[PDB]
DNA sequence: TGCCTGGAGACTAGGGAGTAATCCCCTTGGCGGTTAAAAC
DNA sequence: GTTTTAACCGCCAAGGGGATTACTCCCTAGTCTCCAGGCA
């Protein structure tokens, strides 16, 4: 597993922008968005892994991600709790 | 045997709310009317959000409420939008909003 | 026949705002999540629900960030979104 | 199944498949109709 | 095979009270359950903090009323307080 | 060149696999008798 | 020239930039609607002034960033509107 | 013999234990929880106080004033993140 | 400086390990197509 | 508009996890009494 940030695809970022209402997109937006998503995922996943490690588990459950997001201030509905 | 929800006239469980308040470590003691008040407030908020969700569902010629309807209901009502400002609804989408300058 | 620039973009804007489906392929995101997590702790297994929750949160975050970026772009009298727009949105949000 | 290798007359299986049907298809690649020579099948197996 | 307490039946009852014809899906019901749990946690925590500030060892109707006033926006808070006081008055009258 | 870099002998490919030795004998016999051989393997690296 | 000197002077200082008595009057006027005959501790009004001035300085910084992004030195009300809209306080 | 001295700390492990008990955090508080909490609080206090004292030394002063604490918090990135949403009375803001 | 309050000193019941069992469920290399999102 | 390729299904193998629910049981907290010293 290496260089997986390229999995966030240019059409995918374009689709997300279109959902956000963007009409025209510069060519340098894709790298910036990849970096921003990398940072956000790093924070959320670190918190979730801490929660899973506290329970002496080896599987990251959806409840752990929900707790991590709630701690970050981004409470998510529909996945329990 | 008559339930406390029946006495209070509510649909949400007063007994369950009382047990949750006692077991949640909020205070040493929990008053008798606290579960009733909390259940009433929860029922009112559920009624508001469900009324708006059902109104959204009827506009789409659909009988069952899907999460998109709940998202539309929450975001279209300013007070509920403020209440659930930092909340993400799974499979909720976003409101249709295209800025005026972008239109031809 | 050839649509003038901007029309297809608005059409797909309307299409992607009508729907609620996830916009990122699930397997690339699953690999990205596993790649990020292996640094913090090795031999970690992700439930499918956990990956779906992460994807939903990330997509919502990116959509809201793109809304802020588009508002930044309309400010300063533009239509295209540029990296400076994302940077300004993030800085005003309190990130970085 | 569209390959018609009737030119050869010997088949050597370097390793064997778990499914004998796949080996049968590999053999039939050369043993099929219209082939004018005796076909010998050689299977190589590592001892123990 | 274990009990999992949820507000599914109560949310369905309230939905039938509001819209007798409409229904609700599993994801929407999960979202509603999460919403009820979140609002319950908010109000309970605010009430606990209010009790702690005033050096009180109990959560009463006053604490939850103040918590609802603090949390909910204007019209929502006013109607919620009205509903709660109606409920508590009826509960005391029924004894 | 010989004093500058040393490559593994191509002979050691056959020396490291008994299948290759037996196949060398079998293929030499088959070419002597005048046949054509199909070699089937499950792995493409084995093909290399 | 004078603007930069003024920036440095107020940037190094820590005293409250808003006058105390007008702010006390404003606080009491705002509180009048919520409840009648309200008394205020002096520490309460000082805390309100500290919070209000910190909030305004942070907002002005975000609006300056918004103005610079528009290739302008002057701050305009649209900058305040965008700062609050992106921050989420709208 | 004091429990704080037994743990080798300066903060009141006994007071922290009483606060954890009286507070409604849990119905049971372990023996090592107050010790750990006191150690963490003492380390954070020592860090912020060292930074504030360095700021005071840089200003040719002998007392830590709120301005020094503000400068210490805002100059250290980790402490700035920890106290990001915190306003310090009579502290001012960083020079720019 | 005069306290309250944190600290020994004895019981005591239960919360939280250990320890099965027990049920659920894929798990992973290398292969071979084959479309529809990407890429150009 | 034209070309690439990578999600994704299928395979073929032998059993292993790895979270859940019941028993037991034993440290370890809580509760109470008394006291002196830490601190406001």
């Amino acid at each position: 597993l290496r260089d997986n940030i390229q999995g966030i695809t240019k059409p995918a970022i374009r689709r997300l922008a279109r959902r956000g209402g963007v009409k025209r997109i510069s060519g340098l937006i894709y790298e910036e968005t990849r970096g921003v998503l990398k940072v956000f995922l790093e924070n959320v996943i670190r918190d979730a892994v801490t929660y899973t490690e506290h329970a002496k588990r080896k599987t990251v459950t959806a409840m752990d991600v929900v707790y991590a997001l709630k701690r970050q201030g981004r409470t998510l509905y529909g996945f329990g709790g | 045997a008559k339930t406390r929800s029946s006495r209070a006239g509510l649909q949400f469980p007063v007994g369950r709310v009382h047990r949750l308040l006692r077991k949640g470590n909020y205070a040493e003691r929990v008053g008798a009317g606290a579960p009733v008040y909390l259940a009433a407030v929860l029922e009112y908020l559920t009624a508001e959000i469900l009324e708006l969700a059902g109104n959204a569902a009827r506009d789409n010629k659909k009988t069952r409420i899907i999460p998109r309807h709940l998202q539309l209901a929450v975001r279209n009502d300013e007070e509920l939008n403020k209440l659930l400002g930092r909340v993400t609804i799974a499979q909720g989408g976003v409101l249709p909003n295209i800025q005026s300058v972008l239109l031809p | 026949h050839r649509y003038r620039p901007g029309t297809v973009a608005l059409r797909e804007i309307r299409r992607y705002q009508k729907s609620t489906e996830l916009l990122i392929r699930k397997l690339p995101f699953q690999r990205l999540v596993r790649e990020i997590a292996q640094d913090f702790k090795t031999d970690l297994r992700f439930q499918s629900s956990a990956v779906m929750a992460l994807q939903e949160a990330s997509e919502a975050y990116l959509v809201a960030l793109f809304e802020d970026t588009n508002l930044c772009a309309i400010h300063a009298k533009r239509v295209t979104i540029m990296p400076k727009d994302i940077q300004l949105a993030r800085r005003i949000r309190g990130e970085r | 199944v569209g390959v018609n290798l009737t030119g050869a007359d010997t088949v050597v299986f370097y390793d064997s498949d778990w499914n004998p049907t796949m080996d049968a298809q590999a053999q039939d690649r050369c043993h099929r109709i219209g082939q004018t020579r005796d076909v010998h099948i050689y299977r190589l197996i590592s001892e123990r | 095979k274990t009990r999992k307490e949820s507000y599914a039946i109560y949310v369905y009852k309230v939905l039938k009270q509001v819209h007798p014809d409409t229904g609700i899906s599993s994801k929407a019901m999960s979202i509603m359950n999460s919403f009820v749990n979140d609002v319950f946690e908010r109000i309970a925590g605010e009430a606990s903090r209010l009790a702690h500030y005033n050096k009180r060892s109990t959560i009463t109707s006053r604490e939850i009323q103040t918590a609802v006033r603090l949390l909910l926006p204007g019209e929502l808070a006013k109607h919620a307080v009205s509903e709660g006081t109606k409920a508590v008055t009826k509960y005391t009258s029924a004894k | 060149c010989n004093m500058r870099t040393q490559f593994p002998d191509l002979r050691l490919i056959q020396y490291d696999c008994g299948k290759l030795q037996t196949l060398a004998v079998l293929l030499r016999q088959l070419k002597a008798e005048g046949h054509r051989v199909l070699i089937f393997t499950q792995m493409t690296r084995m093909l290399d």
